This record gives C-alpha cells, structure tokens and sequence, in this order.
C-alpha cells in the first residue's frame, strides 16, 4: 500500500481536501489507505468512502455508456467497418471500471462488513456491496452475468432485512437503499413490476412516520422520498 | 436513467 | 512508450473516442504515443493534441487554487495549526501538474517545433509552448520564477512576430495567440497596460479585416474577438 | 480568471 506510512488521520484529512478540490481519484486513494488500517470507520468516514468511489465509478459508467452506444451503432446493417478499435477502447474502460468495483468489493469484504455490528454501519456496507455488484451487471455479458446478478441481489436483500427491523422508515440509509434495489429491479432483474411496488411502499410508509420527525431530519428523508417519486414518475 | 444515491 | 505497439491511425482514432467519452487523460496518452511516431501532426491532430493537454492541465490547475487558497487561509493569524497536511497535498497536486507541462514541452522541443515550417504550425506550437511556460510560472516560487516568466515571454514573442508577418489579423490562430499573450502581461508579467494595448489592438484589426470573411470565417474570428472584448471589460 | 483559449 502506497499509504501504508501515511497517517490514518492525515489520510482522512487529504480526502476531505481532495473533495474540495474535486480530485476524486486522489480522494478515493485515500480512503483505501485509511481502509487499509483496519480500524473500524465513523459515519462521516463511511460517507468520505463512499462519495469518492462514487465519483469514480461514475465517471467510468458515462464513458462506457458514450462508448457503448457507439459501438452498437458500428455494429448496424450499412455501417462501414472501422476496425477493432471501438471495441479495444470501450474493453479499456470497462477493465479499469472492473477494477474499482472489484477494489471497492475487496475493502468491504477485508473486513468492513464482517466487523459492522450497528445496523447503520452494516446496511451501510451492504447496500455498497449491493451498488457495486450492480455496476459489474451493468457491463457483464457472460457466463457470469446471472451470478453477479445474484450477488448484487443478495446483499440488497440482506440490508433490507436489517433495515425494515432495526431503522425506521423514514432513516435516510433505509431510504437510499430502497431507491437503490428498486432501481436493480427495473433496471438488472427486468422486474419493474417489483421496482415500482418497492417505490411506491417506501415512499407511503415514510410519508406516514414523517410527523416523528426534526426540521433537519424531514428536509433529510423528504429529499430522498422526492427521488422515489421522480423514478415513479418515469416509470409510469 | 433512474435516480440512485 | 506504452503506445508503441499500436498504430499511429488507431492512436489517432481512440483520441477521438476519448474526446467523446470526456476521458481526457486518455485523450492525451494517445495523443502523445502519436506525436511519438516521428510523423509532423495535421490541424486535426494539433486540435486534438491541444484538447487533450488543455482539459488536463486546465483541471489541474483549478485543484491546485483550491488548495492553495486553504493554504494561504492556514497562514492568517488567528487560524488553528493543522499539520503538514495541506502543504504537502497542494504539493502534490502542482508536481502532477509540473510533470504535465514538461511532458506537453518535451512534446514541442523532441520534435514538434523544430520540424515545423508553416506559419499556422509554428505559430500553434509556440503559442503552446508560451501556454505551459505561463501555466509553470503560475506554481513557480523559487530561484527560477524570472527564467520560467522569460520562457514564456520568449516563446509568446517569436509566435507573435511571425503570426503579423505571414497571416491576416482574424486568423483564428493569431487572435487566440494576442488573447493569452496579453493574459499572460496581465497575470504573470505584471504589466495591465501591455495586456490592455495588446487586446484592443488585436480586436481592433480585426474589426477592419471582417469584410474580407466568409460567414463561417467571420464566425470564427468574431467569438475570439468577443473574448478580448470580454477581458478588455474586466480589465476597464 | 480572464478567457484564454
Ligand atoms: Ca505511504
Ligand atoms: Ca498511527
Ligand atoms: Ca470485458
Ligand atoms: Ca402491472
Ligand atoms: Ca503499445
Ligand atoms: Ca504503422
Ligand atoms: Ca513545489
Ligand atoms: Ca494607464
Ligand atoms: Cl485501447
Ligand atoms: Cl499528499
């Protein structure tokens, strides 16, 4: 680890400064060193971690989907042949991309998730788990397609269980989870029958426990119940 | 696309 | 040169990918494996080559003001004492960028420059050259600040004289050129009146040249014209 | 910051 004799809390501060100035690759590197400690993270080091590969991963996402649609056009009756270089360019992407998925996987499971004992740290986890096993379907076309689905399914599925007991229903994590596996089911499992039934209680059981709530807490959990309704509204 | 967090 | 092996037309090919991916850091890695097989560059491979290099650096530099700007916050009286960790971060954050100019100079000097006899591929190449030179000077602080400045200065000078001599006033190159000259008296050179006579110079012969234009020319040299006008409105 | 090109 190119880290490795960096402070844990230098490590924590340089990735609040890589956010400020928009270096997400750098603020990612960060992360994984302070990962790398093994210590167990706070909320707000959770949050570092995960908006860093975020950004990451989504910058790699657009450019395989710009990529993508170019070579299916390439790919179309009267189109001339240009040689493999799509193809090439668009396989480069989509390694890299491979890879910070499976680096993200990596840190959950050495040893994120079998130390996180509070439900919010391991819906947290699970629900990353969840995310970044849905980015490698995103781009899978294999013999292993189904089983990465299943994965990305699995671990949903395991954070929801922990939320639905131990969260209330309008706890942020639970609802992002939520917006989050139902996007898997319309979007991976061709399920969008299930992806708008799990919207639409998500949000009416929130809407319900709203009165419970701070000022701060309702701006919170309103946020996130108006992305439910917004895919609702694409979806419909 | 849909909206995820 | 990791770009060896591939040929230079599929260099050429995946830089426009890139382009169309936002992936400019790979834009410029096969922009470079090109310049690198010895052949003089097109007006299209100039643009990309520019492209490329701009969109890096010029991120770059907008992280290095970031934190610089900390920095020099962490430097006021009253401000707690919070490590090393800022100044070794923007540290990091200007040798990047330090490493980006000299691989775009070593571009121009090995051997852009020297194999270059047209007027619009020369004068492009010197104005990149006065570019990197200025964005240099603007992270230089030590012993060689006055030699960088003077680099620029230099290399901005020769492009200039032979842009009067041997192309029109709305020459897009040439306007472009007069637009970052005069930038850099303003911002590096210390020298606002040199910056404003340039511009409304520039502009100003421009103006009288339009006539002579195609709707697509006049097009062009207008929206840089707007530019000087612009900075002439900053600077007045 | 003044426009460059
Ligand atoms: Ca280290
Ligand atoms: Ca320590
Ligand atoms: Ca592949
Ligand atoms: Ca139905
Ligand atoms: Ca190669
Ligand atoms: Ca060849
Ligand atoms: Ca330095
Ligand atoms: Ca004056
Ligand atoms: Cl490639
Ligand atoms: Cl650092």
């Amino acid at each position: 680890g190119a880290m490795g004799s960096m402070e844990r809390a230098s490590l924590i501060q340089k990735a609040k400064l890589a956010e400020q100035a928009e270096r997400y690759e750098d603020m990612a590197a960060f992360m994984k060193g302070a990962v790398e400690k093994g210590e167990e993270l706070s909320c707000e080091e959770r949050n570092l971690l995960s908006v860093a590969y975020k950004n990451v991963v989504g910058g790699q996402r657009a450019a395989w989907r710009v990529l993508s649609s170019i070579e299916q056009k390439s790919n179309e009756e009267g189109s001339e042949e240009k040689g493999p270089e799509v193809r090439e360019y668009r396989e480069k992407v989509e390694t890299e991309l491979q890879g910070v998925c499976d680096t993200v996987l990596g840190l959950l499971d050495s040893h994120l998730i079998k130390e996180a004992g509070d439900a919010e740290s391991r819906v947290f986890y699970l629900k990353m788990k969840g995310d970044y096993y849905r980015y490698l379907a995103e781009v899978a076309t294999g013999d292993d397609k189904k089983r990465i689905i299943d994965s990305a399914r699995s671990a949903y599925q395991e954070a929801m269980d922990i939320s639905k007991k131990e969260m209330p229903p309008t706890n942020p994590i639970r609802l992002g989870l939520a917006l989050n596996f139902s996007v898997f089911h319309y979007e991976i499992a061709n399920s969008p029958e299930e992806a708008i039934s799990l919207a639409k209680t998500t949000f009416d059981e929130a809407m319900a426990d709203l009165h419970t709530l701070s000022e701060d807490s309702y701006k919170d959990s309103t946020l996130i119940m108006q992305l439910l309704r917004d895919n609702l509204t694409l979806w419909t | 696309f849909p909206a995820t967090v």
